């Protein structure tokens, strides 16, 4: 007995052929792969009985795992990924439509310090004192 | 003259409310003073109910040479703290202060400056704090002309809006009546009279209202003096609250002051909040 699973994923904005090149998806993770197609759709075939996360790889814009249970006598029935707990949580209906928040952040950011913040230093402090004090002779 | 500022303005009444009594804490502190310009201050606050030691260490350095004052104190924490002040030096009453605070074990830094002007009638006072979480300016500005005295107190910060606080307190000050009335943003209404009857009876009431809740609380509190050495303290407030304290200086500089609040009922539910205090002058 074997089965298929259909989706389709929406990117919020660019273009769906932009974001189809090097884009797969992976159901167990090295077990059965799938390809999307033009616009965007992933059909994948020859699967057994049993549960699945649903994973659509990218290093661009990526996506939120979602899993899916198989039945032998056809129900579909998806859900949140939980690991922690392992019941109902939301049920959302079959047809998959994951939608990307953005570009994950890869890097890591670094500030500077400011003109006005480092003025509360205890040594820039001191220094200006002196400096008003200097200013105020000439004038 | 040198009308009184916000701060101060009130501070009478607050500080016979304050000073006195410290019951739930102990006091310790010694102060000693050199014969050229140093001040040392130790001081130790222990307390009973939450078992918690506080103190700080602060050093005075006294320069009349050019009107500098220098301040450096150290708390428990690990808090470093450093304050300048300069009064008098080009104009007439023009006062600077720097404050600024440094932590060695942890990273943490804060700043504040004080500027004042004091002249025949007209104060002014604008305080700057510096800090990462936002910038924030305060000003108040006191103005009177014989006994008839209005401050008006401005909080600004420019990091989250427009926020703007405001602070009327209008009184009337004069020689043993002090009455003194302080509104903020239509919101806060308090109320404080002081006065003298002679030299060792002393009288002070307070009051507050609230516009949101209607919410309104009175207090009433006396000071005597029976000796130059012996003192007497007792507060009531509007519900049952009663606080007696009583001083006593023992050697010619020790003095020592016990302090005691009562919250009793007749439902068997009692309490007792007791407090011993000690300095030393040199």
């Amino acid at each position: 007995d074997r089965f298929k699973i259909e989706g389709r994923a929406v990117v919020p904005g660019v273009k769906p052929q932009d974001w189809i090149s090097a884009a797969r998806v992976l159901v167990d993770g090295e077990e059965h792969v799938g390809f999307l197609k033009t616009d965007g759709s992933f059909v994948v075939h020859d699967i057994p009985s049993g549960s699945y996360v649903v994973e659509v790889v990218s290093p661009a814009y990526r996506f939120d795992p979602v899993r899916v249970d198989i039945t032998s006598k056809g129900k579909m029935r998806a859900r949140y990924v939980n690991y922690i707990k392992t019941s109902e949580v939301v049920r959302l209906p079959y047809p998959l439509q994951m939608k990307s928040s953005g570009p994950p952040s890869y890097f890591i950011k670094r500030e500077s310090w400011g003109w006005t913040d480092f003025l509360m230093n205890p040594m820039v402090m001191m220094m200006v004192l002196p400096l008003l004090i200097f200013v105020l002779l000439p004038k | 003259a040198v009308p009184p500022t916000y701060a101060d303005l009130g501070k009478s009444a607050r500080d016979v409310f304050t000073k006195g009594y410290g019951f739930g804490l102990i006091k310790l502190d010694l102060k000693t003073k050199s014969e050229n310009g140093l001040e040392f201050t130790s001081s130790g606050s222990a307390n009973t109910e939450t078992t918690k030691v506080t103190g700080s260490l602060e050093t005075k350095y006294r320069w009349t040479e050019y009107g500098l004052t220098f301040t450096e104190k150290w708390n428990t924490d690990n808090t470093l703290g450093t304050e300048i002040t300069v009064e008098d030096q080009l104009a007439r009453g023009l006062k600077l202060t720097f404050d600024s605070s440094f932590s060695p074990n942890t990273g943490k830094k804060n700043a504040k400056i004080k500027t004042g002007y004091k002249r025949e009638h007209i104060n002014l006072g604008c305080d700057m704090d510096f800090d990462i979480a936002g910038p924030s300016i305060r000003g108040a500005l006191v103005l009177g002309y014989e006994g008839w005295l209005a401050g008006y107190q401005m909080n600004f910060e420019t990091a989250k809006s427009r926020v703007t606080q405001s602070n009327f307190a209008v009184g009337y000050k004069t020689d043993e009546f002090q009455l003194h009335t302080n509104v903020n943003d239509g919101t806060e209404f308090g109320g404080s009279i002081y006065q003298k009857v002679n030299k060792k009876l002393e009288t002070a009431v307070n009051l507050a209202w609230t516009a949101g809740n209607s919410n309104t609380r009175f207090g009433i509190a006396a000071k005597y003096q029976i000796d130059p050495d012996a003192c007497f303290s007792a507060k009531v407030n509007n519900s049952s609250l009663i606080g007696l304290g009583y001083t006593q200086t023992l050697k010619p500089g020790i003095k020592l002051t016990l302090s005691a609040l009562l919250d009793g009922k007749n439902v068997n539910a009692g309490g007792h909040k007791l407090g011993l205090g000690l300095e030393f002058q040199a």
